[PDB]
């Protein structure tokens, strides 16, 4: 055949969460690399398991950028409220390894719902990913959101029948896509 | 059974009027198409005054009362949103009757003229009509660029085919890939009248040079290694009159041609010229070298001597390609 | 379990015209096709790893459209795999240019490149994927965000070494990177 195998497949209605640390450069910078991941693991380890708890499945983690997906493999109903109860857990996890590890460790996290592309890319070292504008936007939430609250989009609004108490995002001014886009954004309380 | 066809070709090679046929033939909106009309009116009177005084030798006028209609033309230009006016008929009907105008337009492969100039402004009395209702032809001339890929649905005895047109200049051909994957044949067309012109985007290359080189570069392409070409070597009315004509030789662009002698298995048409006969399989051939030169039982290319504006050389001509495809693929 | 490194030369190389290329439509299946020339592409480069001159090279993962590998980590003729990693990111330059020869593109190659210690393991309980975490893999990914198409962005340290190597180097200048402030940085010559 003329092109290789791709091992990817389309899937609608899914919700995508990102967290990122804030000022990981500047963190990174001051202790020691051997400290640094001594505090990632023990957060991104709790953050693995309360993914679990919560249905949703986690995609990797780029250093400091954590994040995952409700709705697959199996297609759910109830995903937007996954990954809202799920930024819920990861802001108490990150308080408690704020405490006992001394450590200042922020994170934004960033929500989004529509369609996602997920499989694999390349030969070597698989890993598995998603890609789509969805994904795109959800991204850009997180890097317009705020410290330690949960910032999300109209769309995920819409599936979260009204469950949830929020307030005007603002996120148009915080962030030059999501204006360009006219994007609504909203922070839960 | 469901066929998907790529058209490929560099640009103004006639890849969407082949779609128009396709509309024409195996598938109201004409109200929308007069202002395009129009455009190509505008543009095609244009284009032949800026350039009178720029070739080498220039081409003067052959009336001076025509200076003040050149002015008039000039001074509209650029102008965005043009009403036009019943004067600017009058000027563009007295302009094209200038015999330096004319003489200007027979050396127009030493600019850039869109296909359709000699077509619309013989006909301004017919377009200047409040009344006027675009013809079918009318339509199969009017030049509007491609950009982005369009995807037209038809079906010929209860058999399906899903047609995609895409925009031939170079910076439209990153976009060829996606619908590389899955196809069932391409469909590459060739202006083979334009050996005496270059192409747009640089002003320099030759234009039959830009096709050949492209054809090999589909031929030969990694993701197309078993697909098969269907070749549409366009054109065919306009070769045959510059051939005819005398003024523009062949060999002056392509040296080759003076070693070309007519081959046994040629199938000349009832009272083709022998010249004809000649140039049109020799623009085949090169094209021929290519295909013979790789692939080897992998994939093959099928010839044909087209004129996309002629329905009814189309309808011939796709129905061999219903016969192409069948057969194997 | 986990382990430390002393040197470690780190490279991210991205392609900036990738996201633009990308769009969803009808035609393309929603961005499936524009994926699918992503997939022909990584895998051009990931088979360049099957090539003796690139035994030392580890590939990490691929972020989004931008390709991550690292060399050293079969250590623990002392800077050699330094010089290894430029001559990696060259080869995928021959890569991209081949499939921008078929694809009818432009795509262009951007490279950051930094080396030091680093922390070499796994992280997290969901699934076993190795990677490296250090100041020297975030001032890397930093040569790369903020260098320029058609370059290999550097180090001061690593441009001292890629000279005692024979490699001539050219000082961009001063530029203020993100969390590490004023920083002096060089492109390497072809
Ligand atoms: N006389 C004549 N004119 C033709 C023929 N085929 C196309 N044309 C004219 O040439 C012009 C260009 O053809 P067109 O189909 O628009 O090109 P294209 O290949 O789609 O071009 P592009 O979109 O890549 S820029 C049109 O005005 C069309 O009517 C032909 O066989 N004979
Ligand atoms: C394939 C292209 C496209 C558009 C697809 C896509 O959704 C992305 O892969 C995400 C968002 C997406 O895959 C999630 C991870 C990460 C790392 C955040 C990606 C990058 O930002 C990509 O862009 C870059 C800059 O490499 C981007 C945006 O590229
Ligand atoms: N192992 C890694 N994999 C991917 N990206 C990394 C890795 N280590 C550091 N980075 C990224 C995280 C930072 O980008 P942001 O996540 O902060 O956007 C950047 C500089 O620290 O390098
Ligand atoms: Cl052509
Ligand atoms: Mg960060
Ligand atoms: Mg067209």
């Amino acid at each position: 055949m003329m092109f290789h195998k791709i091992y990817i497949q389309k899937h609608d209605n899914v919700s995508i969460l990102f967290a990122d640390i804030e000022g990981f450069t500047s963190l990174a910078s001051q202790c020691t690399a051997q400290e640094l991941v001594m505090t990632l693991n023990e957060l991104f380890a709790r953050f693995d398991k309360l993914a679990a708890e919560n249905h949703c499945l986690r995609i990797k983690i780029l250093g400091d950028c954590y994040y995952c997906v409700s709705g697959l493999p199996e297609a759910r109903a109830d995903h937007a409220h996954c990954c809202v109860e799920m930024g819920m857990d990861m802001i108490e996890a990150i308080s408690l390894v704020r405490e006992m590890t001394g450590v200042n460790v922020n994170m934004r996290v960033g929500i989004h719902s529509g369609r996602v592309h997920c499989g694999v890319l390349g030969l070597r070292k698989w890993q598995f990913d998603v890609w789509s504008n969805d994904v795109t936007l959800a991204n850009h939430m997180e890097a317009g959101g705020k410290a330690g609250r949960i910032h999300i989009t109209k769309a995920t609004l819409s599936y979260l029948n009204g469950d949830y108490e929020v307030e005007p995002g603002c996120g148009g001014e915080r962030n030059a896509y999501l204006k360009e886009h006219s994007i609504e954004t909203f922070l839960i309380l | 059974a469901t066929h998907r066809l790529l058209l490929l070709g560099a640009g103004e090679s006639g890849k969407s009027t082949i779609v128009k046929q396709m509309r024409i033939l195996h598938v109201g909106e004409k109200a929308t198409k007069v202002q395009d009309i129009k455009n190509n009116l505008k543009e095609a009177i244009e284009t032949i005054v800026a350039a009178m005084s720029n070739l080498v030798p220039p081409v003067e006028l052959a009336n001076p009362e025509n200076q003040f209609r050149v002015d008039y033309i000039l001074s509209v230009m650029n102008v965005p949103d043009f009403d036009f006016p019943p004067e600017f008929y009058e000027h563009a009907k007295a302009l094209w009757e200038d015999e330096g105008v004319r003489a200007c337009y027979e050396r127009s492969n030493e600019y850039q003229l869109i296909d359709c100039a000699q077509y619309f402004l013989d006909k301004i009395d017919v377009i200047k009509q409040d009344d006027y209702v675009p013809s079918d032809q009318d339509l199969l001339r009017c030049r509007v660029l491609t950009s982005g890929i369009f995807e037209t649905k038809f079906q010929v005895d209860k058999v399906n085919f899903h047609m995609f047109d895409v925009g031939g200049q170079r910076d439209e051909r990153r976009k060829w890939i996606q619908c590389f994957n899955d196809v069932t044949a391409i469909i590459f067309v060739v202006a083979s009248s334009s050996y005496n012109m270059v192409i747009r985007e640089d002003n320099q290359t030759n234009r039959l040079q830009e096709a050949l080189n492209l054809f090999k570069s589909i031929w030969n392409n990694r993701w197309l290694r078993t697909i098969s070409v269907i070749l549409f070597l366009n054109k065919q009315d306009l070769l045959a009159e510059k051939v005819l004509a005398g003024k523009s030789k062949i060999e002056d662009y392509f040296p080759e041609f003076a070693r070309y002698t007519t081959p046994e298995d040629a199938t000349p048409e009832p009272g083709e010229d022998p010249r004809v006969t000649r140039a049109k399989y020799f623009i085949r051939d090169e094209f021929l070298r290519i295909s013979t030169a790789s692939g080897d039982g992998r994939h093959y290319c099928y010839p044909h001597f087209t004129c996309a504006v002629d329905t009814e050389n189309i309808r011939r001509v796709f129905n061999d390609c219903r016969d192409i495809i069948q057969r194997m693929l | 379990y986990h382990q430390s490194y002393d040197c470690v030369c780190v490279m991210f190389a991205s392609i900036p015209d990738f996201k633009e290329f990308y769009t969803e439509s009808d035609v393309n299946k929603e961005g499936l096709e524009c994926l699918r020339l992503l997939n022909e592409i990584i895998a051009d480069f990931d088979d360049l790893l099957s090539k003796p001159k690139f035994s030392g090279v580890e590939k990490i993962k691929t972020i989004g459209s931008t390709y991550m590998a690292a060399t050293g980590l079969s250590a623990i003729r002392q800077y050699m795999h330094i010089g290894t990693m430029v001559e990696f990111a060259y080869a995928l330059v021959g890569k991209l240019d081949a499939i921008n020869k078929h694809s009818f593109n432009d795509f262009k190659l951007r490279v950051g490149i930094n080396h030091g210690p680093v922390i070499a393991g796994v992280i997290g309980a969901q699934k076993p994927q190795y990677d490296i975490w250090g100041n020297t893999v975030n001032v890397a990914s930093r040569m790369d965000s903020t260098g320029v198409l058609d370059k290999i962005q550097v180090t001061e340290e690593t441009s001292l070494i890629l000279q005692t190597l024979g490699y001539t180097c050219t000082c961009r200048g001063i530029i203020n990177v993100k969390g590490k402030g004023d920083l002096k940085t060089y492109f390497v010559n072809t």
